[PDB]
Formats: structure tokens, C-alpha cells, sequence
DNA sequence: CCCTGGAGAATCCCGGTGCCGAGGCCGCTCAATTGGTCGTAGACAGCTCTAGCACCGCTTAAACGCACGTACGCGCTGTCCCCCGCGTTTTAACCGCCAAGGGGATTACTCCCTAGTCTCCAGGCACGTGTCAGATATATACATCCTGTGCA
DNA sequence: CACAGGATGTATATATCTGACACGTGCCTGGAGACTAGGGAGTAATCCCCTTGGCGGTTAAAACGCGGGGGACAGCGCGTACGTGCGTTTAAGCGGTGCTAGAGCTGTCTACGACCAATTGAGCGGCCTCGGCACCGGGATTCTCCAGGGC
């Protein structure tokens, strides 16, 4: 099928979407359940429509499907299925306890429907409804949320009766091959069973070939200038390394060790005492005793006396409340992007940072927050305070940036303390997305 | 030849382990020698008390409209009989709860 | 230097848990008094038997208080409970 | 195969079928149950050996424990118990 | 014009549904926090079993029970109704505490 | 014709008896309540005269307990007299 | 053997609540009074008289008594 | 031969008898085995508990002026200290009476 | 011939000779002070035999002492104690 | 008026008695010294599984805060009866002494009970496994309380 | 002041579901059978002490009665603080990541400290005896309470 359909309503398919819909197609008639990973920004959700779509009308086979996806994408993907196939019937499962029944026996026991679009919280609540029925096509966005075994929605989703199966998902191998075992084995229960160049690579390809399908951003738009990775070594302050020997060596209670050096790493003053005293100034003590502050404290100008539109992710909000303390005495303008910031007050944050005109310089992001949106394609540079063990985790933080509006080169630099546990998580992580590579990207 | 052992539970017609209470009884410290009576006794008193508290707790199950005996009911049990109330009066049940018991005066009159 | 703390321990435990703990009690009419107090009652009884919890802890060398050992510290006090051990 | 523990539980669980036949019982009960045998069996013990002590005897026989059983148990189920482990005991030492 | 009862009713009505329950009054993560922070005075790094804390909860809430109890029976001998810290002092010293 | 107001004398009292630490019971009317007591269990029994001795202080300190958190029940009722619900009372919260 | 309870007199009773701290007495206390003591001396003579049952003798002796109080919870010193 | 005998007391510099605790202690039914330093520890804390009792019935009876300690400065003395008082809070002494307190509501207006 | 009784009359009178020199003590305080002496030794020893049960050990040594005592004790009194029974064993491991 | 004067109770200072604490003496039984032994606990090493620490997302019950009104705590009065101080008579405690016998305390002898060993084997643990008893939800039907209303 | 009706809380059946109880199986370790040796206690007999019974004289203490004051108890008013219902907010509870060492548990080896036995001599308990503290009585002082200028 190398043109799009008939039903498809306000655009034509192009052509990666009609070809990613073809292996869909030849995927379901020879009779396997694969995965999709043209990575986030090609379509995935449309195709995935197309694929229904076509379902519904070219064979008569419509039947009770289910999507699930984050409830962060459960409007979107609502609006695109009204917008793009009105064709076919859909209904989206959210509320508490009186709305959720009150939907059900509205519309899921009498069974108009065809398509359900569910969260992943709504489907644990609701799972003795929606086991009941038969499915034959089961949809999941996200897929590295299944990625671990013995975990509750895993558990409930092998437990459901499924005719056929299809993840979507960005980044199939995260940390090991146990978590790509773990979704196969969830697509063919049978044919991948046990565990899992001559002895390795060439293997998995041949394997790995027909039961996936990935695609760089790189074929389609041929724009978006590639990124420009500096990393940048600290020999941290003197009381840096007071706090680092005591801890190693050994009145204050301190259980994970890891965890110690990571902040010890990041900034001494979030341990109890190494403040000064009840004067609690915020003027330079901060700056001089962190070599990463200091290195920050003559970047940052430098970017402002140029371009400027920096974005910073750290993997404490701790360490996001001193930089904000920082922000504060510079007397810099920010917005801070954090778990904690209400869903309300985080969209009018993005917008305003990324309005056309904005004073706001610095915009501080926890890694792990969000996700999957944030289109600040404004910015300029990306500063990693501190490297967490995901590779991925890493490269989705430097992306959100990394977006198709932005028209100039962007430069991410890495902060990286010699001779401390930081050496072993960059070592880690580019290990990690070593093996990712050697085996997705081929 | 050798004849068929017999356990001494089965010799007193008990339900309670004779053995394992002249072991228990030996090993700990109590006095240098044990005589051989004295398990028994202990078992057969041991046994009449587990039968009169399982005997109140299954009565207090069955007007529960239940068949399994739980901790509310054992608490029920031991409470409401003076004797029991008396002998386990510094032993608290966990799970166990409070007897209903409303003051008169706290009555709305 | 930015931080703040969020609320007494002492103060986790309500004025609605110790009202129900009242209601089981039997008791119709609280004064506003009555919670301070109940929080210093808990507070030493807490105390001792955590005491004697940690010294067989300790005796035991071990790093991890265990229920055997609460039970124990409440037969010595005299609130001998069944359940645990 | 973890060490093994030792408890009352199956002769509990005797007893209660003598008592009542089609009743049950949780496992939270059963260790009440355990704890109550092995606290009465502490009590009992501990005041049949002070007996001994107080008579200067090292032998605890079963009148220690029927002294003790009167000492410590309240009254009507002193007697009853006293009566138990005296059939107990003629039908142990008539028979072997 | 809204329904509303007297001042009293309700106060018997969770006096019964306290009296018939079996389960824990006190939040469970506050308790926890509220016995390692004692806990922290006596000795660092201590570690406990959640079976420890459980044991704990259950004890501190039946030695509280019985507390109540003695005091509604002072505030009553007072000819009140209400309960006071003077009857729990009360209780507590004829207790021996 | 000098009299005293209703009080001072039993402060009085107070004072020299809480001075002083005699036994305040006549000694043969408690030896023949113990030995009335006594009868219902063994007949023929025979007392040592530290038995009768260690009985009354033990007696007496009893009462004297129970007489103090009497009066405190007392003036918990705005009182000076005690009564038999205030003994009650204390006997409850003491656990008898 | 009956009435020896009213040999426990008013003016000793009222001795034991002087010496308690008591200022005003009720007259119906008296009564309670021989009770509450009645039962008290009825349970640690049934002590007492267990053990020296179990000793096989005939005679109370301090040591009998002096144990029946300390396993009621109520040690005497002065007396062995 | 041997050497002159010399007693555990005096070897650790005590005034209570190291070697008759250490007989108790045998014969007293607490454990099969009873170490070195066992009875040493508690011969130092009952030397400890009796020097303090009677330092404060000492200077009890001094206040009373008197020579020879009596019940009633014993009683005194271990009714004037908390913690002396919280050991022995179940404990009767004979002939020794009771503190002199009056509650001040019976005092005159 | 008659028995001889135990005490330890001789070792409180020295102690109180070296508290105390020119105070003396009778008779009634001489066996108050007996019976203190007897109980603390009853007290601090079962707990040390529960504390050896308890960990399962077939010994008593001066750590479980001194667990017991701190059990036991209220606190400037341990602490006291602790201090003293220490210095006792240094001195009688160094001194034999 | 609050502030003297009696009047009783407590306090202090001396002097004669009584018995009980302190010291000295004898014999004997328990504690110290030595030597031999072995089993108990310490030391170490390997393994597994919980546990702690810094975060995200989501849901929802419970906590918090607020305003109103109503029982209730608390103060103040009046009354009357019950308790207390005091004097008088009566009773039984208290002390001293004597007399008799039961019974506790001791000793010597003998046996029968219990401890200790070696086999032997079955009862009592742990580990899987399936089916039912209790929990939950839901819609009923029923019982309790409260207020307006003829009584006024 | 009864009563009826309305609003709400609560008990009652009935159907669904799930995880924990009750069962079964296999193995092993702890109890039973048989036996022998030694000392703890049962038994008989003797001694002497300590309990009981009684009697008489003294005197303190109890029982009885009387008169008066103060404290308990019922009633009345008030104004305040707590219960009740509602609306907002927060954090508890549940479900996830992410590598970790850490702590408890078990198995083995090996040395030293506690037991056990023989010997002995020196603390220690019992018995006399004597003098100084406590007791008791007696006389000369301060303190305090109660009536009256309504002193
Ligand atoms: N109709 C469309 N056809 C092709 N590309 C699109 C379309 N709509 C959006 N995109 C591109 O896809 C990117 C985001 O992709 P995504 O939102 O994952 O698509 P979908 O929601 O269809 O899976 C955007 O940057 C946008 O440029």
C-alpha cells in the first residue's frame, strides 16, 4: 500500500508512515506482534490510527481494542483520533469512583464502542471490566514502562486475552537485555522463552529484524544541525574534598554511601552543618566553594554577553533550589521545571519561557520530570549539572531542546568531578549507550 | 525383639506434646531434675486451658455468623468470663479491640 | 541556604486520632487541652520502651530492632503482648 | 529450607477440632494461641521452680506443678486443671 | 433549614464504630517517623523491622485506650462530661506513673 | 469552756501520725480476724507470731495507699470528705 | 468464729486515714473499709496457707508470708 | 606448695564476697555456665546500691539526730530520692511510715 | 545440731563503717538491708538468665550483667553502677 | 477594725534506767590453689535478601480551617443535716506469769527414682497446591432522630 | 406537649472474586525403648522450742451521747468553648527507577575459659559479755489557735 487510504480525513500520509503501515500490515498477516520505535517526532500515534483505520474498513474486522497510553496523552490522542479517522468510535476511561462506573455502564457494558483508550492507573482499578472482554489488538505507548518483571501492570497485562499485540516505543534497550527480553516475551510468550562479529550483533540483528522497526530522524527532514558534546572536568572546592574524604573514611547519620558522594559531587552545603552560621548569607559562599558553581558563574555571562537561552538539568531538586538561590543573587530571571511544579503552572512556565520576546535566561529542569512534551526549541544550550545511569534518560533530556523548530547548532556540556563516583556513572552510561547503539541503530 | 513405640501423649490421652514439654522443661533451667510426672500434669493443664478459651472463642465466632476463629473473637472471648479476665488481665491482644461499653450516663435522656 | 522543615513529629500524630482513639475509649466531649497532653503521655511511653528495645538490640549486637525485642521490652514493662512472638 | 521453628500450632489445631468440629482458625490467632500456651508454660515453670528453691529441693515433680497451678490460676479453673492433671497422671502411671 | 443533629448524637454514633472496629487509629508513616526520630536520641543508624513499628503502634494504642477509659471515669466522678488534663493527671497518678 | 473548731484536731492528728510509725490496729482483734480468715481454708492451722506481725504492716500499708489516693480522688471532686465511690473509684483505676 | 471484722474499730480506721492524710470521713466508709480488707487478708492467707501445704506443715511462718506478698506484687522488707 | 590464699574480694578491691555470689550464682539455677567476671560486676553494684542507701539513711539520721539508723530513716531516705524511690516504688519497708505531706486545699483558709 | 544461716550483715556494716564511720545500725534495718541486698541479687540475675535464654548462650558474663543492669537501673544509678562494676573487673583481670 | 489575752500544745533541757548494739573468742565449713579437659563460643568466610536514599506520577481519603449555635462548665446562694470536738462510762487490750504438748528441726539409713548412652524410627517440620470463606459492592428495606404542628 | 412525616444512617440479601487456609508428600532429627549407676529424698526416730491456753491486775482506748458549725448538695444563671457540617488543601498510600553495599544467617575450625576434683586454712557464723545510746519522766520555755473593738 504505497498510498495512503480513503478514510484518512485533513492530510495525506507520507511516506514513511505508508511504508511503516505496509510492515504493520505484512506483520499482522504473517502473525506476530512487534514493535514500533520510529522514535519520538515521526508519526507513531498516526500511524498507529492508520493501522486501526484500516482494520475497521478495509476488512470488516472492527472489534473491542484497547490503547493505553499515559494519562498525559490521553486528550491528544482523543483529538487525533476525532480528527484524523472520525470513522471509527472511541471512548477514553478517566475519573474516580462515580465516573468511572457511571462510564462503564453508560457505554463499556452495552459495547457501541470499538476502540478504548485507558491509562495505565485506570487500567489496574479497572481491570475486572476490562478482562473480561476479548481483544484483538492491544496498543501500548510507552513501552518502557513494562520493562520489569514482577511489576503490577506487566503482571495484568500478560494476564489479559489477546489475539494480537503491538508496543510503541522509543528506546527498547535502556540498561540491559533482560528489559528487551521482558517486552518480547510479553509479545510471543512461546517463541522467546528462556534467556537470552559471529557471537553477538550479527545474532541479534538477524533476529531482532523483522520483529522491530527503528528509524533516525535523519531521513525525513534532513534539517536540525547536529548537537556538539563538551565535557567539562572540575576539581572541586576544599571543602569538597573534606566532605569526600570524611564520608569515605565514615555525629550525622549516613546510610548510602553512593548517594552521599553524588550530592558531595553536586554541593556540599546540602549536608547538615557544612553551612555557616546563623548569618545564612547567600552572597559568594555558594559559588566559591563548588567548582561546578564556579565554572557556571563564569559561563553563564559569557552565554549572555552571545546568545544566551540556557537550559540546565540536574537530577536534585535540592540542587535546583541552590541554583535558584544563585539565580536570585545574580539577579537572573528563570522559570524552575520541577515534580513538584502543578500541572496548571507548568504549561504557562513552558509557554512563557518560549513566548517570542521572553527576559527568562535560565530554565532549570529535573531530568525525570515531565516528559515526551516540553517543545522549548527556543533554547540554545544544554547544561547537564549532573549525569544520571540512563544514557537514554540523558540524551531525552539534551532532545527536548533538540526539537525540528530550532534553526541553529546546539552545544550540551557535561560537568564531570575526577576521580569520584561521577567517573564511574559517565563510564557507565556511555557503555550503556554503546551496546544500545551497537544493537538498535545497525 | 523391639515393641512399638508409643508416645507418652498417647499414654496420658492427651492432645499436647509430653516430650516436647519434659525437653522444654529440662533446657530451661528451671531446676537440675525433672520428674516424670510433672510433664504430664503440665500438658493436661496446658490442654484444659487452650480447651476452655477455644471453646468461648468458637461460641463467640458462630453468633458472629462466622466459621473462623479471629482475634476480635478471641478478645471477646477472654474478656466477658471473670476468671480468664483475671488470668490474662496485663495481656493485650493485637487486633483484639474493646468490648462495647457506653457509660449510662453518657446517654442521651 | 534555602530550606525549611515541614512539622513536628509529635505533631503527625492528630487531633482526629486522638479523638477516635477517645471515641474507642468511650468518651462523648473532648477539651482543647486534651491533645498536648495525650502527645506527652505517648511521647514517654514511647520512650521507654524504645529504650529497653535498643539495650537488647545492643545486647544481641545487632543494628536492626527487631518485634521480638519490642515484645520483650513490654513483658519487662508489663504489657505483656500476644501476637508478635 | 529454612531452620526449623517449633510451635503449638498442631495441637491447637487438635484441640480446637475436638471442640468444635466444622471451625477454623487464622493465622494471627494461632499465634495468639502460641503465645498464650507459651506464657501460662513460662508462669507455671517459673513458679514450681522458686517452690523447689523454697523447699530446697532440685526436683520438680508434679506436686510443684499442682501447688503451682493453684497459686497461679483464679479459682474454679485451679480446680478443674487440678482435676485434669491428676486423671492425666493416674492414667499415665496405671498404664506403662 | 438543612438537617442537622444535636450536639452528641454523632459523638455516640462513632463511639459505637470505634467500639466495633479492630484496626489502627494512628497514621502509619507518621508513627514510623515519630519512632525513629526517638529512636535517633538513643542510638544512630538504627535500623527497624516494620514488624517492629506494627508492635509498637499496638501497644502505644491500647496503653492510650485504657487511659481514655480511667479518665472518662475521673470526668465522671467530677460530675462533667467532659475529659480535662486533670483527669488524665488523675489517672495517671493513681495508676503510678 | 475552750473548744476547738471542727478540723484542727484532726490536722492534728494528721501531723503526729504521719510522724510518728506504730502499728494503729489492736494487735489480738487482728490476730483472731487472721485466724477467722484462715479457718475456711485448713482447719487446725497454727501461726507463727512474725507471720501475724508481717500481716498487719502489710495490711496497714495497704490501707494507708488506698486511704491517700482516696483523698486525692476527694479533692478531685472539689471535696474534703471521702466517700465510698471515691474508695471505688480508686479501686478501679487501680485495677481491683 | 464470726463478727471478729467489727474488731477492726472506727478510731483505727480513722487512724489509718489520719495517717494517710485524710480530713473528713464519711460514715459509711467503715464498712467499705472492713471489706476492702477482708478481701485483701482472704487472698494472701490463701497464699500463704498453698505454701505451707506444700511444705507439709502445719505452721504460717513469715518466710510463707512474706512470699505470698511478693508474688502478689507487694515485697515486704523487714522480715526475711 | 601454694601461696598464701587471697580472696577474689580483695583481688578486686571490694568489700562484698566475689566468691559466695559466685556460689549463688551456681546454684541458683541462671545458667549452666557463670564466668569470671560475672560476680565480680555484681559484687560492685551491690556495693554501689548499699553505699548509697546508706549514705542518704546516714545523713537522714543525722538530721533526726540519732546514731543508729532506723526503719524510719531508711524509709526516708529511699522515699526523698526519685530514683531510689522508682526501684523500690513496690516494695514496703516495715516500721517506717510514710511521708509527711498535706494536700494545701485542707489547709486553713 | 542446729543450722547456720547466711547473710550480709558483716559486708553492710563495712560499707557503712567506711560511709559512715562513727553511725551505727540495728537490727530491723540490719535485715531491711538483707533483704534489699537478697532481691537486687534475685532481680539482676534473671535477667541476665532471660538475656542468655533469649540469645540462646549457655553463660552469664559481665556484658549480660551489664545489659541487666541498665534494663534494671534508672538511669544516673546505671550509669553509676556501669562505672563501678567496669573499674571492678579491670581491677580483678589486671591485679590476678 | 484586726489585734491582745488566755489556754492548750509543742518544744527544749536534764537526769536516771534498761537493754541492746558492738567487741572478742572458737571451731568448722566453705573458698582459694593446682592440675587436667573439653566443649563452647569466637573468628572467618560465603550468600542472599531486605533495606535505605534520592526522585517521579497519580489518586483519593483524610486533615485543616471556618462559622454558628447550643449544651455545658463554672460561679454564686441557701439550707440542713451530718460530721466533729468533748465529756463519761465501760470494755477489752496489754503485760506479766505459768504450764503443757504439738510440731518443727535434725539425723541416719535405704531404695527407688532420675540422669546419661545407644539405637531406631515415626511424628513433626518445610514446601507445593487448589478451593472456599470472608471481603466488597450494590441495591434494597428498615429503623432512628429531629422538627414543625396542632395542643395553647 | 404527643405525633407524624421526612431525612439519614444502618442492617440485609445477593452476586464476584481472591488469596490464605487446609491438605498432602517427603525427609530428618528428636523422642521412645532398653539399660545401668548413683544420690536425693522418703521414712523412722529423737529432741527441744515455741505455740497455745489460762489467769489476774491496770489503764488506755472504745462506745455513747450531746450540741453546734461548716460543708455537701440542689438550684439558678451565664457566656464560652466544643460539636457539627461544609469547603479547600495536603499528604498518605500505592506504584515505579536505580545501583548498591549492608546486615543477618549459616557452616567450619580452633583455642581458651569454665568445669571438675583434691587439699587445706582462714573467713565467718554462733556464743558470751559489757557499757553507752535511746527511752522515759519531769520541769521550764515558745507557738498557735480562738474569742472579742461585734475586746
Ligand atoms: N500530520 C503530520 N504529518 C507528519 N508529521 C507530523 C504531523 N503532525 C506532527 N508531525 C511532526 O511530528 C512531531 C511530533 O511527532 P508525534 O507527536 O510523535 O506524532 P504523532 O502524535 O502522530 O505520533 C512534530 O515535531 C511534528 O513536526
Amino acid at each position: 500500500f504505497e498510498d495512503s487510504p480513503s478514510y484518512v480525513k485533513w492530510g495525506k500520509l507520507r511516506d514513511y508512515q505508508v511504508r511503516g503501515l505496509n510492515w504493520l500490515i505484512s506483520l499482522y498477516e504473517n502473525g506476530i506482534n512487534g514493535i514500533l520505535a520510529d522514535e519520538m517526532g515521526l508519526g507513531k500515534t498516526l500511524q498507529t490510527i492508520s493501522l486501526l483505520g484500516y482494520m475497521k474498513h478495509y476488512r470488516n474486522i472492527p472489534g473491542p481494542h484497547m490503547v493505553l497510553v499515559p494519562k498525559s496523552t490521553l486528550h491528544n490522542w482523543m483529538s487525533e483520533f476525532k480528527r484524523w479517522v472520525p470513522t471509527l468510535r472511541s471512548v477514553c476511561l478517566i475519573g474516580d469512583k462515580e465516573q468511572r462506573a457511571a462510564f462503564v455502564r453508560d457505554v463499556l457494558l452495552p459495547g457501541e464502542w470499538d476502540v478504548c483508550v485507558t491509562s495505565y492507573e485506570m487500567l489496574i482499578k479497572e481491570k475486572s471490566v476490562f478482562k473480561k472482554f476479548n481483544w484483538r489488538y492491544l496498543v501500548i505507548d510507552e513501552a518502557h514502562r513494562i520493562k520489569n518483571e514482577k511489576s503490577k501492570l506487566s503482571e495484568i497485562v500478560r494476564e489479559f486475552k489477546t489475539t494480537n499485540r503491538l508496543l510503541l516505543t522509543g528506546t527498547p534497550l535502556q540498561n540491559n537485555l533482560h528489559e528487551l527480553w521482558s517486552l518480547l516475551n510479553f509479545l510471543l510468550p512461546d517463541v522467546f522463552n528462556s534467556a537470552d562479529d559471529q557471537k553477538l550483533v550479527e545474532r541479534l540483528h538477524m533476529v531482532l529484524r523483522p520483529f522491530l522497526l527503528r528509524r533516525i530522524k535523519a531521513d525525513v527532514e534532513k534539517s536540525l544541525p547536529p548537537k556538539k558534546e563538551v565535557k567539562i572536568y572540575v576539581g572541586l572546592s576544599k571543602m569538597q574534598r573534606e566532605w569526600y574524604t570524611r564520608i569515605l573514611m565514615k555525629k550525622m547519620r549516613l546510610l548510602n554511601i553512593l548517594m552521599q558522594l553524588r550530592k558531595c559531587c553536586n554541593h556540599p552545603y546540602l549536608f547538615d552543618g557544612a553551612e555557616p552560621g546563623p548569618p545564612y548569607t547567600t552572597d559568594m559562599h555558594l559559588v566559591t566553594n563548588s567548582g561546578k558553581m564556579v565554572v557556571l558563574d563564569k559561563l553563564l555571562p559569557k552565554l549572555k554577553e552571545q546568545g544566551s537561552r540556557v537550559l540546565i538539568f540536574s537530577q536534585m531538586t535540592r540542587v535546583l533550589d541552590i541554583l535558584e538561590d544563585y539565580c536570585m543573587w545574580r539577579n537572573y530571571e528563570y522559570c524552575r521545571l520541577d515534580g513538584q511544579t502543578p500541572h496548571d503552572e507548568r504549561q504557562d512556565s513552558i509557554n512563557a519561557y518560549n513566548e517570542p520576546n521572553s527576559t527568562k535566561f535560565v530554565f532549570m529542569l529535573s531530568t525525570r520530570a515531565g516528559g515526551l512534551g516540553i517543545n522549548l526549541a527556543t533554547a540554545d544550550v544544554v547544561i547537564l549539572y549532573d549525569s544520571d545511569w540512563n544514557p537514554q534518560v540523558d540524551l531525552q533530556a539534551m532532545d527536548r531542546a533538540h526539537r525540528i523548530g530550532q534553526t541553529k547548532t546546539v552545544r550540551v556540556f557535561r560537568f564531570i568531578t575526577d576521580n569520584t563516583v561521577e567517573e564511574r556513572i559517565v563510564e557507565r552510561a556511555e557503555m550503556k549507550l554503546r551496546l544500545d547503539s551497537i544493537v538498535i541503530q545497525q | 525383639t523391639r515393641a512399638k513405640a508409643k508416645t507418652r501423649s498417647s499414654r496420658a490421652g492427651l492432645q499436647f506434646p509430653v516430650g516436647r514439654v519434659h525437653r522444654l522443661l529440662r533446657k530451661g533451667n528451671y531446676a537440675e531434675r525433672v520428674g516424670a510426672g510433672a510433664p504430664v500434669y503440665l500438658a493436661a493443664v496446658l490442654e484444659y486451658l487452650t480447651a476452655e478459651i477455644l471453646e468461648l472463642a468458637g461460641n463467640a465466632a458462630r453468633d458472629n455468623k462466622k466459621t473462623r476463629i479471629i482475634p476480635r473473637h478471641l478478645q471477646l472471648a477472654v474478656r466477658n468470663d471473670e476468671e480468664l479476665n483475671k488470668l490474662l488481665g496485663r495481656v493485650t491482644i493485637a487486633q483484639g479491640g474493646v468490648l462495647p461499653n457506653i457509660q449510662s450516663v453518657l446517654l442521651p435522656k | 541556604r534555602h530550606r525549611k522543615v515541614l512539622r513536628d513529629n509529635i505533631q503527625g500524630i492528630t487531633k482526629p486520632a486522638i479523638r477516635r482513639l477517645a471515641r474507642r475509649g468511650g468518651v462523648k466531649r473532648i477539651s482543647g487541652l486534651i491533645y498536648e497532653e495525650t502527645r506527652g503521655v505517648l511521647k514517654v511511653f514511647l520512650e521507654n520502651v524504645i529504650r529497653d528495645a535498643v539495650t537488647y538490640t545492643e545486647h544481641a549486637k545487632r543494628k536492626t530492632v527487631t518485634a521480638m525485642d519490642v515484645v520483650y521490652a513490654l513483658k519487662r514493662q508489663g504489657r505483656t503482648l500476644y501476637g508478635f512472638g | 529450607r529454612k531452620t526449623r521453628k517449633e510451635s503449638y500450632a498442631i495441637y491447637v489445631y487438635k484441640v480446637l477440632k475436638q471442640v468444635h468440629p466444622d471451625t477454623g482458625i487464622s493465622s494471627k490467632a494461632m499465634s495468639i494461641m502460641n503465645s498464650f500456651v507459651n506464657d501460662v508454660f513460662e508462669r507455671i515453670a517459673g513458679e514450681a521452680s522458686r517452690l523447689a528453691h523454697y523447699n530446697k529441693r532440685s526436683t520438680i515433680t508434679s506436686r510443684e506443678i499442682q501447688t503451682a497451678v493453684r497459686l497461679l490460676l483464679p479459682g474454679e479453673l485451679a480446680k478443674h486443671a487440678v482435676s485434669e492433671g491428676t486423671k492425666a497422671v493416674t492414667k499415665y502411671t496405671s498404664a506403662k | 433549614k438543612p438537617h442537622r443533629y444535636r450536639p452528641g448524637t454523632v459523638a455516640l454514633r462513632e463511639i459505637r464504630r470505634y467500639q466495633k472496629s479492630t484496626e489502627l487509629l494512628i497514621r502509619k508513616l507518621p508513627f514510623q517517623r515519630l519512632v525513629r526520630e526517638i529512636a535517633q536520641d538513643f542510638k544512630t543508624d538504627l535500623r527497624f523491622q516494620s514488624s517492629a513499628v506494627m508492635a509498637l503502634q499496638e501497644a502505644s494504642e491500647a496503653y492510650l485506650v485504657g487511659l481514655f477509659e480511667d479518665t472518662n471515669l475521673c470526668a465522671i466522678h467530677a460530675k462533667r462530661v467532659t475529659i480535662m488534663p486533670k483527669d488524665i493527671q488523675l489517672a495517671r497518678r493513681i495508676r503510678g506513673e
